[PDB]
RNA sequence: CAGCGGUGUUGUACGAUAUGAGCUUUCUAUUGUAGUAGCGAGUAUUUGAGACACUGGUUGUUACCACCGUCGU
RNA sequence: GAGCCUCUAGUGGAUGUUUUACACAUGUAAGGGAAUUCGGCAAAAUGGAUGCGUAACUUCGGGAGAAGUAUUGGUUCAAUUG
RNA sequence: GUACCGAGUGAUCGGUGGUGGAGGUAGAUGCAGAGCAGAUCUUGGUGGUAGUAGCGAUAAUUUGUCUUCAGCGGCAAAGACU
RNA sequence: AUACCACACACAAGGGAUCGUUUGGCUCCUGGGACGAGGAAGGGCGCAGCAGAGAGCGAUAUGUGUGGGAGCAGCAGCAAUG
């Protein structure tokens, strides 16, 4: 995976790179930009994203025309199986009760 | 036997809506080796084929509302929009009156 | 009107048979070469260095509250230009001496500061330094 | 539709057993020169007349 | 991406607590005493609060040193 | 059994890109208010219910919802259809 | 039938080398359904325009997972609509 | 004109002219000129070991008698007891 074996947890601020992105199909492109920028934090432009169910249920949670400010989540990388010439990035949900203090962290297993 | 079939048959036997039907994931070769009515009212006694639970529609705000207009509320010259005349029927009123008056009239003779 | 409003409806006569370089047509506009003659300058200083004129005692840098909006703030020296100027922020300019000396009188006149405005350029701006915002509101 | 009277029946019925391919075993004789049956038909192409 | 400073926009968060035009008289222990309440629009305090953005200021953490082609010496 | 919102039952693909000008369906506008145009064409304004108050003329039936004006939410009460 | 080369003012005629696989002329006379650039000619076959114009009125779609072998096909979980 | 457009020649595509062939047509001549209540002409439906169309035949849907005599076109089976 990354170095040592970390997984990197971050915070991905939604309501900043949808700034342009039209009402009636807010929710739809949110999820074409949240790959894109994943890519872009980790230089990987050709590598695959995958969005665990329950990150796609709380992205949808107030329907099309909406997408939350921030969302935290944690990242684990691995050889794309289909093809292993690529790299996967797994993006895991997690639940927060505040934003205020959470930086960009490196966390052990 | 395609999975598509499993949920007509399944709906037809459970006597509901196909959208009712939930098909369990961990034996898909299981489901798709039935061939017949009697094999699929087995994988129902077994629990792979369920029906689900009807979505919900409560009457909270309904019987609110309804004792609040018992009470009197609402209904000021700003909620209304027929005529006086079809929200209190002016026949009918006639109607219950003199019946009553009728009717007590009627039992005064009667007791002397 | 179908087919559209906006738009010249006649683009020639008959003869002679081509389209005249005098007609109007749609294409680039903006992004050009101009220059600009006889403009005069009001003030020259420092970014870094407070000026007060005879009427307001108050010392302050030429820098607004916040910085100008894509910007920041001026350290090196600066010029002061009657006016508007070409460009966005940003964008490299040439200075030249004047071609010519002009006769006109408003151009020939003396100019006497007694006040520079400091406020913010981003939403209303009420204060013109941050001692004036601290005492406004509490502590 | 389901209503129908006897004379219909029995045109739908014939017509049903004429619409049939070469059998593919007749191919492989020695004096047989046809490659496909002409008189083969779709609903959605043509109407068989029985009203 | 976060702190901590700076500059704006909106108008005073959730939850508690107190009051409120009026309307009402419930319960426990036990013979007679003590305990002893409900329902209610709104308003005030905590609270120029809370939310949201930008920073060419400053601290922490995380990522990035490749590769392919053409013309020349 | 209007429009708007939900339960039962049923439902969907020519891919990506923030994407100038001119279009086609729509919003909003300082001061002025038909100066526009063959022509107020298009748009705006009025709108339900309750009360007050209603002209010429008329075949005496009508005109007539004439015109013109006022009221309307939430809560807690009285009184019983006002 | 196809390339070359010669003869004739010309309509046309002759030879040589490849392809083809069974019929064909020179002279004198006889009989005609006997010579094409055109008729908005008749029938059949093919271009330029051009990888261009267009293919998208209506409710709307996302994620995982298996097949499919590469079908927004099927199944789960959400988001919508009549 | 490095790559576009045009023309010439060789090879590969694309189409079906030409030449060679014909169990068909047309014209003239000669014969014939034979249907039905004993159900005609014309229409429909069935019949094969594998059988759609067409040909042949009627629930006896390849039967009887006479004259002949070697195979039944594919696959499986039949045939001098035809």
């Amino acid at each position: 995976a990354f170095k040592d074996d970390k997984a990197i947890e971050l915070t991905i601020p939604m309501g900043k790179i949808t700034i342009d992105v039209s009402k009636r199909w807010k929710c739809r492109i949110g999820i074409r930009r949240l790959k894109k920028f994943i890519t872009k934090t980790f230089h990987d432009k050709e590598a695959e994203v995958q969005i665990s169910p329950d990150l796609n249920k709380f992205l949808w949670e107030r329907g099309m025309r909406n997408v939350p400010k921030r969302v935290r989540v944690r990242v684990n990388q691995e050889p794309y199986p289909k093809d292993p010439s690529k790299k996967v990035y797994k993006l895991s949900h997690v639940v927060v009760s505040t934003f205020k203090g959470l930086g960009t962290e490196a966390i052990a297993e | 036997m395609k999975l598509p079939r499993v949920k007509e048959l399944s709906a037809d036997i459970l006597k509901c809506g196909v959208r009712r039907i939930y098909l369990d994931t961990f034996e898909p070769s299981k489901l798709s080796a039935a061939t017949s009515r009697d094999d699929i009212r087995k994988l129902i006694k077994d629990g792979l084929i369920v029906r689900k639970a009807q979505k919900i529609h409560s009457r909270y705000h309904a019987n609110k509302l309804m004792r609040e207009k018992e009470k009197g509320r609402h209904s000021g010259p700003g909620k209304v929009k027929g005529s006086k005349n079809a929200r209190m029927p002016e026949k009918d009123k006639w109607i219950k009156r003199i019946r009553d008056l009728r009717n007590t009239l009627k039992e005064l003779r009667d007791k002397g | 009107s179908r087919k559209g409003k906006r738009k010249v409806a006649c683009i020639g006569a008959w003869h002679p048979a081509n389209v005249r370089r005098t007609v109007a047509r749609a294409g680039q506009l903006g992004f050009h070469r101009r220059t600009a003659q006889n403009k005069k300058i009001y003030m020259m200083g420092n970014g870094k260095t407070p000026f007060s004129t005879e009427y307001d005692l108050t010392s302050k840098t030429i820098n607004p509250m916040g910085g100008f909006l894509r910007y920041g703030n001026v350290k090196s020296d600066f010029i002061m230009v009657k006016g508007g100027i070409q460009g966005p922020s940003k964008r490299v300019l040439a200075l030249r001496k004047a071609f010519a000396p002009s006769n006109l009188g408003k151009d020939n006149e003396e100019i006497v500061l007694k006040f520079v405005d400091a406020s913010s350029k981003k939403g209303y701006g009420r204060f013109q330094t941050t001692e004036e915002k601290k005492a406004y509101f509490g502590i | 539709g389901s209503i129908k009277t006897r004379r219909i029946k029995v045109q739908l019925v014939s017509a049903l057993k004429k619409n049939r391919c070469i059998p593919q075993w007749k191919r492989a004789c020695p004096g047989f020169k046809q490659q496909y049956n002409f008189t083969k038909r779709s609903w959605k192409r043509k109407t068989l007349k029985a009203c």
